[PDB]
Parts: C-alpha cells; sequence; structure tokens
C-alpha cells in the first residue's frame, strides 16, 4: 500500500 | 543427435526465450518464444516433448506466480497449454516417473510449498499425492530407481540441507541422510544411477561444491567443484554428462554453461548461452 522499494533475492537476484 | 533446450530465466524481468544447444557442434538456435515469460520454472520432457512448469512472470507491471503446464513438440516449433495446476509454483521442482510428471514445492506469494503433485499427459490431468515432510521452494527433484528424490531448498525460514524421498507405490515420502552442504537453488539430477547436487545458496553465499548421493552406501560424497559459483542454475544430462546453466551468483548473473564429465571427474566450460540468466528451465530431448 506504501509503494515500497523493491527488495533483492539473494538466490535468485530477481527484484521483488 | 538430442539437443539441450533452455526455456525463461531472469535478466530485469522474467523472460520469454527458447533456445536449444547443440553439443556435438557447439550451435544455438533460437526457437518459438514461450507464450508468457517465464521464470523460477523447471522444465522435463515425457515422450519427445518438452514440458515448461510453474514459475513466475516477474515484470516492472507487477508480478504474477504460474501454475501453468506448457507443452513444446520439437517437431511443429509450436507451444500448447496443457491443463494448470492446483496452485501456483514458483521456483518449482519437478521430475518423471512412468511417464507422469511430479510437481514438488515451490512457492505462490509467500507461501512455501509442501504439496506435490502428478500430471498424467494421456489424461492432461492433475491429481495431488502425499505432501512432503518439508515445505521447500527452489527444490532440487530428481528420478532414481522409479523414486522421487527432493533435496534442499528453502522452507519460508530456513535454506536446507535436507533431503526426502517418495515411494509412489506407498504414496509416502521419508526422510533420507543430509547432504553435507546447505543448499537452496542447486542443481539436482540424476547421472549414473547417482543423484548430483551441484551449486546453490548456503544461507550466505553461492556454492560451486557439488556433491553426490549413493542410495546403497546412503553417503554424499563430494566430487569436483564448478569453476563458477551459482544458484537457480538450470541442470540436465547429455549423452552421459552433466550440464550447468546460468544462475545467479550475488553480482552478476551467468551465461557460463559448464559440463561435467563422471569418466574424468573435470568440469570445463563448454559454451555461453545468448545471454545471462538465472532460473531457467532446462530439458534433454
Amino acid at each position: 500500500a506504501f509503494f515500497a522499494q523493491l527488495q533483492l533475492d539473494e538466490e535468485t537476484g530477481e527484484f521483488l | 543427435g538430442r539437443l539441450i533446450y533452455t526455456a525463461g530465466g531472469y535478466f530485469r524481468q522474467s523472460l520469454s526465450y527458447l533456445e536449444a544447444y547443440n553439443p556435438s557442434d557447439g550451435t544455438w538456435l533460437r526457437l518459438a518464444d514461450l507464450q508468457v515469460p517465464r521464470s523460477g520454472l523447471a522444465g522435463c520432457v515425457v515422450g519427445g516433448l518438452l514440458y515448461a512448469v510453474g514459475g513466475r512472470n516477474n515484470s516492472p507491471d507487477g508480478n504474477t506466480d504460474s501454475s501453468a503446464l506448457d507443452c513444446y513438440n520439437p517437431m511443429t516449433n509450436q507451444w500448447s497449454p496443457c491443463a494448470p495446476m492446483s496452485v501456483p509454483r514458483n521456483r518449482i521442482g519437478v521430475g518423471v516417473i512412468d511417464g507422469h510428471i511430479y510437481a514438488v514445492g515451490g512457492s505462490h506469494g509467500c507461501i512455501h510449498h509442501n504439496s506435490v503433485e502428478r500430471y498424467e499427459p494421456e489424461r492432461d490431468e492433475w491429481h495431488l499425492v502425499a505432501p512432503m515432510l518439508t515445505r521447500r521452494i527452489g527444490v532440487g527433484v530428481a528420478v532414481l530407481n522409479r523414486l522421487l528424490y527432493a533435496v534442499g531448498g528453502f522452507d519460508g525460514t530456513n535454506r536446507l540441507n535436507s533431503a526426502e524421498c517418495y515411494y509412489p507405490e506407498r504414496n509416502e515420502w521419508r526422510m533420507i541422510t543430509a547432504m553435507n552442504t546447505i543448499r537452496s537453488g542447486a542443481g539436482v539430477c540424476v547421472l549414473h544411477n547417482c543423484i548430483y547436487a551441484a551449486g546453490g545458496y548456503d544461507g550466505q553465499d553461492q556454492l560451486n561444491s557439488v556433491e553426490r548421493y549413493d542410495v546403497e552406501t546412503e553417503t554424499w560424497t563430494f566430487v569436483a567443484p564448478m569453476k563458477h559459483r551459482r544458484s537457480a542454475l538450470g541442470i540436465t544430462v547429455h549423452q552421459g554428462r552433466i550440464y550447468v546453466l546460468g544462475g545467479y551468483d550475488g553480482h552478476t548473473f551467468l551465461d557460463s554453461v559448464e559440463c561435467y564429465d563422471p569418466d574424468t571427474d573435470t568440469w570445463s566450460e563448454v559454451t555461453r548461452m545468448t545471454s545471462g540468466r538465472s532460473g531457467v528451465g532446462v530439458a534433454v530431448t
């Protein structure tokens, strides 16, 4: 709801 | 002869690529795109057809986990949708027994699955089977002597060194000997009747180590390590050698394809993918 910054997945490198 | 197919993956967003590598002549061929972009999927083959199972479409427009099963026929260069799974499964593992596809673990949003389901191509139907003892995403799966093995992964809290196996005739999972190393997002496959686990993430760092399980001795033993540490790699076997494709190492998205020759216990980098990516689905036919 707060338009948070994306977080890095340490294993896959995807940002979500 | 047979080709190594790689489908999907991730670099900046989930990808739609389907590409085939020919180990005999070192060439790549670009084939028909996936109908929906996918990363964190798994590939397998049944009756000469390539299946792409689960994953997610992670793009700047948002993320959607996938319950999709899609079938590629190399003879037509076309994808065909099949019946979807009961639940979306990102970072799924798959195995084939008696021409049925087992879909193991994976996630749907924050849910980390212990559930397992089985697809029968002749009926285009999925059926739930007994769930694993442990929730597992980024789980390595292989089949040995018609038993299904689920190796490592992440349970929602902890990365795992544990492994379990499923006996279809009893519809029951049991824990086996744990690996020497915690591995989430390893590549797991069967080669010469041993289960190999290559790479992965140990909770702190990506791994280049590789270990193999022998059901006769109930022991995991290290073999030669890969040159490049990686997790969220694709793994497959072609003509008695293991190939690992892509992955992530905490700093970069790998394009490296390394080949393990069990007869010499050595790895070499045999080719590179057309671009770096993690979370690919890979299979050989």
